[PDB]
């Protein structure tokens, strides 16, 4: 039935000379049947349930070896695989998984309306059930405000599997989201507060950021730079700004149109 | 259908919360405002304001 | 005209902007006050 | 007048389903029918108004909500004005006004 | 999501890619419709066995998005996968343009054709007289006739005068035809000239036609020279009328200046 992989796919071959024999193979898919989904001949799913498990622990091996953009290839062929209307599994132990991965991986993208335009899928699947896709959305909910402390137990408190090149990323676009966070109209903070603030004891991660930005080392000392004082005070831009305006109310007053 | 756009008014509530009371009071303590919230933490409420 | 498809199928403000600020506020005030004075 | 139909009757189930021609919408030429006779062309606006709703309103579209409500004819507000009455202030909650 | 697949490079799955561009270019046609225009790398890459298919999709794709003159061009370059078909919608979307392009720019070079003249795509006047061909032969030529003066080009005008279609009125009421619609003096005179010599070397020389052109194309010798024809030819029955409108349609000047050429 023209198999070849069933061997070394459960067993950890992380990027050993397995993948382009896998590749290859998949090229040998193509030779055999294609990808086009196969609207007749509903009995044959050897091509849709075998040939699509294969290509999602491909997808999911990727990350693995952190291959971001052909991880969006894997993915988005998955997603117009499930874009079938045939009967197939409704999901597997793998559907939420991965569908909400691809959800949190893209949530680490910054990309929100993507984020909320692949939200058109799972309905009921969102609070009333479903808890493992609860948990990015009430997640990135919790980033919308300024929930921190609970996101970064959410960091941890994940209950679904690894997510860790997701949660790094989610390490970092927060990491410059407190080291902007500093820079509002404080007071002289000492060497404790904001140095306990992230998740660090004492390194120089406090010197990468205090010589990154301001809040300068002192004597126990963070630096306020709160000076917001040059920008007002401006009539010459009006000036020329409803210089505009005036004009272009005397056009359509009297100029017949 | 409207209901995956319900879920996300919580941000909208709370900038009613603090326009609201930041308008209202003018020296507050933080220690109070997550308790007129129901927040239950005030060491986040220092990071929502 | 006005074919218009099927896809789904003052006196009254004033008091509804008292419903807005006021809509559930203690409702009928006479006794709160009396269970005040002695506790303030 | 196929410039008209064939596009909020292309959508009706594009919206009722996940497609992407929101952003096809977005680089479609037909987004004008030129004056589509106060049926097609008021509900249009409705119909392109929770096109951005689903991709996150950002006030720019309770004009054509607003636009798609005052465009409508003396029927009844079950038939569907009744669902533009409720999205219309929808995403101008989620605004803050 | 097949669009998905174009970081390959291995030149096969960009052909198994361009084996789904043709039927299924209607539903997800909206999704690959500006997102991805990867056509173009390929298409000038080194890698063949595509830049030939996917040209022709390309010419689909930007033709209903406005970019006429992008779907003109790989429709040019799009190769013999192109023109190989002319049972659709599209042969009337690709002649609408590229019949057009060719005749506004062959005013310009009715213009200046002498330098700076057109770098054909060798269908780009391929199909002007292919498609002038399947005119000529779908037994049309009051249409023949037509296009015959759109193209500004002579000798096939010339060429139309011994076609499938004979000569009773045609080439002959044609200069009526065009008489009335005729815009300046430089695209007239040139075709007026040209003309009348093989009405000249036609079975039955006509004579109105040729004294009326030449009123209409101050040519003060040429009717001498058959009016010489008609000396030699010896009958002034038809030296006649030749002679009678030259005199009631002609000018002073003119007559005055072709008597010098009719004494002698």
């Amino acid at each position: 039935m023209y198999e070849q992989l069933k061997g070394e796919w459960n067993r950890k071959s992380p990027n050993l000379s397995k993948c382009g024999e896998e590749l290859g193979r998949l090229k040998l898919v193509l030779l055999e049947l294609n990808f086009l989904p196969t609207t007749g001949t509903k009995l044959t799913k050897q091509q849709l349930i075998l040939a699509r498990d294969i290509l999602e622990i491909g997808a999911q091996w990727s990350i693995l070896r952190k291959d971001i953009p052909s991880f969006e290839r894997y993915m988005a062929q998955l997603k117009c695989y499930y874009f079938d209307y045939k009967e197939q599994l409704p999901e597997s132990a793998y559907m939420h998984q991965l569908l909400g991965l691809n959800l949190l991986f893209l949530l680490s993208q910054n990309r929100v309306a993507e984020f909320h335009t692949e939200l058109e899928r799972l309905p009921a699947k969102d609070i009333q059930t479903n808890v493992y896709i609860k948990h990015p959305v009430s997640l990135e909910q919790y980033l919308m405000e300024g929930s921190y402390n609970k996101v970064f137990l959410a960091k941890g408190n994940i209950p679904a599997e690894s997510y860790t090149f997701f949660i790094d990323i989610l390490l970092d676009t927060i990491r410059d989201e407190i080291a902007g966070c500093i820079e509002k109209a404080y007071e002289k903070i000492l060497f404790t507060e904001a140095t306990r603030i992230l998740f660090f004891n004492t390194p120089k991660k406090m010197t990468d950021y205090a010589k990154k930005r301001g809040w300068v080392l002192g004597p126990n000392n963070y630096y306020s730079f709160a000076s917001q004082q040059q920008k007002p005070e401006d009539t010459t831009i009006p000036s020329t700004e409803l210089a505009k305006q005036v004009i272009e109310y005397a056009r359509q007053l009297e100029m017949i149109v | 259908g409207t209901y995956t756009l319900i879920i996300r008014l919580r941000h909208n509530v709370i900038k009613t919360g603090v326009r609201m009371i930041s308008l209202s009071y003018s020296r507050i303590s933080l220690a109070d405002i997550a308790q007129k919230l129901q927040l239950d933490s005030p060491e986040d409420a220092e990071f929502i304001v | 005209m006005s074919e218009k498809k099927q896809p789904v199928d003052e006196d009254n403000w004033d008091d509804d902007n008292v419903e807005d600020d006021f809509s559930n506020q203690l409702r009928a005030e006479l006794e709160k006050h009396g269970y005040k004075m002695e506790t303030s | 007048d196929g410039q008209a139909t064939l596009l909020n009757l292309l959508l009706r189930n594009y919206l009722h389903y996940s497609l992407y021609d929101q952003a096809e919408k977005l680089v479609s030429k037909s987004v004008f029918p030129e004056q589509a006779n106060n049926n097609e062309w008021a509900r249009y606006l409705y119909y392109t108004g929770r096109i951005k709703a689903i991709q996150l309103e950002y006030s720019e579209a309770r004009r054509t909500m607003t636009n798609a409500l005052r465009k409508a004819p003396q029927h009844t507000a079950v038939g569907f004005k009744q669902t533009v009455h409720k999205l219309l202030i929808v995403v101008e909650l989620l605004l803050g006004e | 999501g097949i669009i998905s697949l174009l970081d390959e490079d291995e030149p096969q799955l960009k052909e198994f890619a361009l084996h789904k561009l043709n039927a299924v270019v209607n539903d997800f046609w909206a999704e690959i419709s500006e997102s991805v225009d990867k056509i173009e790398v390929l298409y000038e890459d080194e890698g063949f066995r595509s830049r030939q298919f996917a040209a022709l999709v390309a010419s689909k794709v930007f033709y209903h998005l406005g970019a006429f003159e992008e779907s003109l061009n790989y429709a040019l370059g799009a190769g013999d996968l192109f023109n190989v078909n002319d049972n659709s919608e599209y042969v009337e979307t690709i002649i609408a343009k590229c019949i057009d392009h060719y005749t506004k720019q062959c005013v310009e070079n009715a213009d200046l054709p002498e330098g700076e003249k057109k770098p054909i795509d060798q269908r780009l006047e391929g199909i002007v007289n292919k498609m002038f061909q399947r005119c000529l032969d779908d037994h049309k030529y009051k249409q023949a006739i037509g296009i015959a003066l759109e193209t500004r080009r002579l000798d096939v005008f010339e060429k139309t005068i011994l076609e499938s279609n004979d000569v009773p009125g045609m080439l002959a009421y044609s200069l009526k035809l065009c008489m009335s619609l005729m815009q300046n003096k430089q695209f007239r005179n040139k075709v007026l000239r040209v003309l009348v010599k093989i009405y000249m070397n036609l079975e039955k020389p006509d004579f109105i036609n040729v004294c009326q052109c030449l009123i209409f194309l101050d040519d003060p010798q040429a009717v001498s020279d058959i009016l010489e024809k008609l000396v030699k030819e010896d009958n002034l029955l038809m030296a006649y009328q030749i002679c009678f409108d030259l005199y009631e349609s002609a000018s002073q000047q003119f007559l005055s200046s072709v008597i010098q050429n009719l004494r002698t």
